[PDB]
RNA sequence: GCCUGCGGCUUAAUUUGACUCAACACGGGAAACCUCACCCGGCCCGGACACGGACAGGAUUGACAGAUUGAUAGCUCUUUCU
């Protein structure tokens, strides 16, 4: 659909009670805009030296760290 | 025959890290001559784990008065040695104090009330024993009996903290312990002693939990005390909790 | 085989080239 | 098989005192020192596990920590797991190892098979 | 050639600070136990309060033997006695 166009959104409360939630206008329509889903993996630094630290509770194997090695913290 | 064996079990229990004990150990609640057994075993040379498992057998088997006199003659002096030495407690002895709370009656009559009867009833000893008391569950009637006996004493630094944690047991009281408490609070009425922060917290806990058993003359005695013995912070909270009460 | 893979460019949508 | 001019039936029928000239320097040394109660109990578990097996069958493997055990020839024919820190390695005690220790049969680390230097 | 440090490679772990003087046989550190500080397996328990169930018709500790995981782990299951 070619812009401009209004963007209403409503949700079934119960038995056809369409309740309005969202409202806006139509941006560029194309599949090229790819969405990136993020995941934060947590940890705890239980040994602390000068600029070097041992952290647990982020993985549980050993070679998991060999799998997620180049990814920066 | 006896002295050889119990000198042997002394030299075993002098470094007790682990290991299953012989049958010479586990019949001391059946040994009548256990006091003459007990000095050859040389009580201060023991590992605290030997203390732990000794209190384990002695709470799993004994009477009340033998448990009390073992708490008094053996346990309490080494407890004060380790607290005055370490200023902390060994975990074997800490769990051994839970093992000594495997009997509440000999605990109150032998350790706590004799600790405040000892006259040197300090602060860190009080915090340790009261935290362990807070951990365990004790009977209701003996809780009121212990509060009855603790209110009978002087005021050291260790009356209020045990009084506050026994209020943190949170049961419901008879009339006698309440009259004795409010009468002791009327004994602190015009005394110019700067009574600690933890005493104000103790009175605060008392009006928080026991707001349901206040008479009129008792409430006026409480207002007399709050009128004469303030603090810049907790006297208004005790005032507010006395302004939010329901009588008996 | 650790933090990389193939994932080549294959099969797209109908692009209406202006 | 023969060891030092003595055969397997000859060894297994030989007394514990006469073994103590047929061994190495360390082994006669330790048998002079006399075995410990832990190793006595381990040999007792080996006796129980080698006896109760079916006669076609090899005995049930007994796992153990004690890497410093002299392989007595009475142990020959059993299967023993030897602990090298992580993993009980299960060795069939053949008669060729009667003058050694268990500890050499569960090789403790993994062999170094090099890579390449990065920033040196 | 051998030996020791640093890096690097390996390993479950092959402990760690300094990084061209003042890094570098320094943390007295020459490692069979101690000197773990590393790894793999086990034991013992990791709270108080408030709600509902088991609870004296036992709640449950200790408790002698025999099977245990790598270990007399009665802290596992028959003895189920207390």
């Amino acid at each position: 659909t070619f812009p401009p166009a209004s963007v209403l959104l409503f949700k079934q409360k119960s038995n056809g009670m369409h309740s309005l939630i969202a409202t806006g206008h139509l941006m560029s329509v194309d599949p090229d805009r790819m969405v990136i889903k993020r995941v934060v993996l947590s940890g705890h630094p239980f040994k602390i030296f000068t600029k070097m630290a041992v952290v647990r509770y982020m993985f549980f194997n050993r070679e998991d760290v060999l799998w997620f090695k180049p990814v920066e913290l | 025959r006896v002295l050889e064996v119990y000198r042997g079990v002394r030299e075993v229990l002098s470094k007790y890290r682990s290991g299953k004990l012989p049958k010479a150990f586990k019949i001391i609640p059946a040994l009548s001559n256990w006091e003459q057994i007990l000095y050859v075993t040389e009580p201060e040379a023991w590992t605290a784990a030997a203390m732990y498992q000794a209190t384990r057998i002695f709470a799993s088997n004994l009477k009340e008065r033998m448990a009390q006199r073992f708490y008094n003659l053996v346990l309490l002096p080494r407890v004060r040695d380790d607290v005055a030495e370490y200023k902390r407690l060994n975990f074997h002895l800490y769990m051994a104090l839970k093992k000594a709370l495997f009997k509440p009656g000999a605990w109150f009559k032998g350790i706590l009330i004799p600790l405040c009867e000892s006259g040197t009833c300090t602060l860190r000893e009080a915090i340790i024993v009261g935290s362990i008391i807070t951990k365990c569950s004790i009977p209701v009637l003996h809780s009121s009996a212990a509060m009855l006996k603790i209110a009978e004493m002087e005021y050291s630094g260790a009356n209020s903290i045990f009084l506050r944690l026994l209020l943190d047991k949170k049961y419901a009281l008879p009339y006698r312990v309440l009259d004795a408490l409010v009468f002791h609070f009327l004994g602190f009425r015009t005394e110019k002693r700067e009574l600690p922060v933890l005493w104000h917290q103790c009175l605060l806990t008392l009006v928080q939990r026991y707001k349901a058993d206040l008479a009129t003359d008792q409430k006026e005695a409480l207002l007399e005390l709050l009128r004469l013995q303030p603090h810049p912070q907790l006297s208004p909270e005790i005032r507010r909790e006395l302004q939010s009460a329901v009588p008996r | 085989s650790i933090c990389s893979t193939a994932s080549n460019l294959y099969n797209h949508p109908q692009l209406i080239k202006y | 098989f023969t060891y030092r001019g003595v055969d397997l039936d000859q060894l297994l029928d030989m007394s514990y005192e006469q073994l103590m000239q047929l061994y190495s320097a360390r082994q006669r040394r330790r048998l002079n020192r006399g075995l410990r109660r832990k190793q006595h109990s381990l040999l007792k578990r080996l006796r129980k596990a080698k006896k109760e097996a079916p006669p076609m069958e090899k005995p049930e493997v007994v796992k153990t920590h004690l890497r410093d055990m002299i392989i007595l020839p009475e142990m020959v024919g059993s299967m023993v797991g030897v602990y090298n820190g992580k993993t009980f390695n299960q060795v069939e005690i053949k008669p060729e190892m009667i003058g050694h220790y268990l500890g050499e049969f569960s090789i403790t680390y993994k062999p170094v098979k090099h890579g390449r230097p990065g920033i040196g």
